[PDB]
């Protein structure tokens, strides 16, 4: 008996047993762990080649286990029934916190506690920081170590006093470690490998805003290209026949293919097949954000319309036409600036954005200062129309009007196939 | 429509950046309220909790930052008591009788 | 053949079907086919090469077989950059040498790649000597008349003799179906 | 062994400077503990000016 | 359009191959600035890198 080291058991007894659930599921020792708690069964371990043991007499828990873990550690965890009889109550962490002055100075106090000695400016720029991770203007991201490591990021570039250059130096520095696929991907675009237009007007051409799904999540703009055909009515999204496309982005481009269909009633099925194309993609995409870029260039190669290649245009799109929100649009706006930067700002340039994203918007400081000076512009729409009004430059309603355009272009190709089918008849 | 530039800020002005600011600390589980409730309950009734959260949230940390302050009965020095030379037992006694 | 050929396939479909819209549809079935292959072809380096074969296929323009042709082509007909364009160009120059420089032999490259041409020296005293040609396109169309050897428009031009083999491939279909419901 | 020994752990000064390709940390990176670890990322550029 | 000779030209020319060339052992991570500065960085900080 005088041979039995205590184990975390043992001596929590009276008290808690803070766990990780990573460390019970991955080493197996759930299943020994629950019936402890159960059965009231903690046996020593001992060696496989042990020559004997210790038949110990089932031992009453006196506990209270308190595992911690991620929402996906749980989740391989529910599985198990005796989780749920066990485990009943349920402390769930926010993963943001409502951005107000009684955060901030929460937040403030917690960094002080940290340590770390804030000025003014510096705790203001960390809780700016925090809203811009949360990537909402109302919410503060709860992550309190991720802002604690930028602390100690801007305490070592700043001399250890925290202030707003030194929050701002340390944010930079931080984009700046992680930027090489962005100077690559800028560097081929300035060359000509990926060419992309910032500047002008061009029929089919839209400035699709994507996401790279690796590293820091740097957005970048990835022209879109489609072309209106006569023919039987198919809507050819040719990265997901090309199986580049995932589900996400294959139920948008069917939805579009909806409210194309449904939309243009003149005639039977759509008199159009329209090809959908990212050019120089390479990857795959799986997310539906380019499904207002894609459809307004789709009615624009349908219309024979000019798009504007300044405006990069960016928010999913239902099938009624509305313009519904999508994430990182910070990271979109900012991509598609720096891309503007890298060419040249015309005074032009601008992003067209859902109506949704108002709340999202935490833009740079840089993108910010360009918006105030004209040199960049953000657009906020709420349907599908008011975004190809912005970028053809025109209005639906009235003649000469971007309506009665794509119904001419409709009506062209519909003759085309009306032509070929009586030459087949005659 | 096009969106001012007034409409775009979000950034809370600051009017000074010097003049180091001292805030008192911050209950633990401060903006969690949920938890926070959750974890009393748990220590009120001796139930066994478990904690989530998206990670970095400093869930360990605050949550034993939280627990310190607590106060329970002085737990029992518990021991293993040999019932023979083949079979032991854990015994718990009020502290200090061991 | 991978996603991206399959891709390139499909994008030179929708340039076709987009470029000539005179009748309803495309009426023509082209196949194309990397011929002696017996291995799967990944990467979409050939747009631009299967796509002047394709509309040479369709007006009987017969493509000159001196010059080969590399480089990506979206369907704005914009041929796009290409990698390995120093492989693909000494490769080829390897295979004119072999089987006898005739002074004329030559490859079209995308434009974009003017930044990665870094070609052996060999490659670079035989373009000196005018026994191999670099030509750089930035447009389909300027690599089917470079190909081909005449100009586009006009009279007796390569898109009327691509419009007059689409006419006439039409019109066989017409008179197919037409003999068919008479 | 039968009787082991039960070393008390010691306190870590050093700093971690792992080294290895980008896929060879894309396995890895996926770790969420890993970001909080190694915060500091020293991107080498496979192509000179 | 066809490219010319001069346009294919990327050697640099030589003018001289007899002297042995004399130079000075190159800063570590020359070239590579992110890479260095991350360093700096991660050493000032105690990060792990």
């Amino acid at each position: 008996v005088s041979l039995i080291r205590p184990g975390a058991v043992h001596r929590a007894q009276g008290g808690y047993l803070i766990l990780d659930a990573l460390s019970l599921k991955r080493e197996g020792t759930w299943e020994a762990f629950k019936r402890a708690l159960r059965n009231g069964q903690v046996e020593p371990v001992t060696e496989p080649q042990a020559p004997a043991g210790l038949e110990v007499e089932p031992f009453p828990i006196q506990m209270q286990v308190i595992l911690v873990g991620t929402p996906e550690a749980f989740e391989g965890l529910e599985e198990d029934p005796a989780f749920s009889e066990l485990f009943r109550i349920r402390a769930e962490f926010s993963p943001t916190l409502p951005a107000s002055p009684e955060n901030c100075t929460a937040l403030g106090g917690w960094l002080l506690a940290q340590g770390f000695q804030l000025t003014q400016g510096g705790l203001t720029r960390l809780y700016d920081e925090a809203r811009r991770m949360a990537e909402q203007r109302d919410r503060m991201d709860a992550r309190l170590v991720e802002i604690r490591a930028l602390a100690e990021e801007a305490a070592v570039l700043g001399g250890g006093l925290l202030t707003a250059e030194s929050v701002e130096q340390a944010i930079a520095a931080r984009e700046h470690r992680s930027f090489l696929s962005e100077e690559e991907f800028l560097r081929a675009v300035q060359e000509g490998v990926i060419r992309l237009r910032t500047t002008g007007r061009a029929v089919g051409e839209v400035n699709s805003l994507v996401v790279v799904e690796a590293a820091p999540y740097w957005g970048r703009p990835a022209r879109l290209t489609a072309r209106a055909a006569p023919g039987r009515d198919h809507l050819i999204s040719i990265d997901r026949e090309a199986g580049l496309g995932g589900q996400i982005f294959h139920k948008a481009v069917l939805t579009l293919a909806g409210y194309l269909r449904s939309r243009y009633i003149e005639h039977g099925s759509l008199p159009v097949t329209i090809s959908l194309a990212f050019e120089q993609n390479y990857v795959s995409i799986e997310g539906d954000a380019a499904g207002l870029a894609e459809l307004v260039a789709a009615l624009s190669a349908i219309g024979n319309l000019p798009l504007r290649q300044d405006l990069a245009v960016t928010g999913a799109v239902d099938q009624t036409g509305k313009v519904l929100a999508v994430g990182a649009i910070n990271a979109k706006v900012e991509g598609f600036f720096r891309v503007c930067k890298a060419l040249g700002l015309s005074g032009t340039q601008g992003v067209i954005l859902p109506e949704a994203n108002l709340a999202n918007l935490t833009l740079r400081a840089e993108v910010l200062e360009a918006v105030r000076a004209g040199q960049f512009h953000i657009y906020a729409v709420e349907t599908a129309e008011q975004a190809l009004e912005i970028l053809a430059g025109a209005r639906m309603e009235g003649f000469r009007g971007l309506q009665e355009k794509i119904r001419a272009g409709l009506e062209a190709f519909a003759r085309l196939e009306e032509g070929h089918d009586k030459e087949d008849r005659e | 429509m096009r969106l001012s530039y007034e409409a775009l800020e979000w950034r809370t002005p600051i009017e000074n950046s010097t003049e180091p600011v001292s805030l008192p600390p911050p209950p633990p589980f401060f903006g969690q309220e949920r938890a926070r409730e959750a974890l009393e309950l748990a220590i009120r009734g001796g139930f066994h909790a478990y904690l989530v959260g998206p990670p970095s949230l400093g869930k360990h940390e605050a949550l034993l930052a939280y627990l310190s302050t607590q106060s329970v009965e002085t737990p029992p020095d518990l021991l293993y008591v040999p019932l023979s030379e083949r079979k032991v037992a854990v015994l718990t006694l009020p502290s200090g009788q061991e």
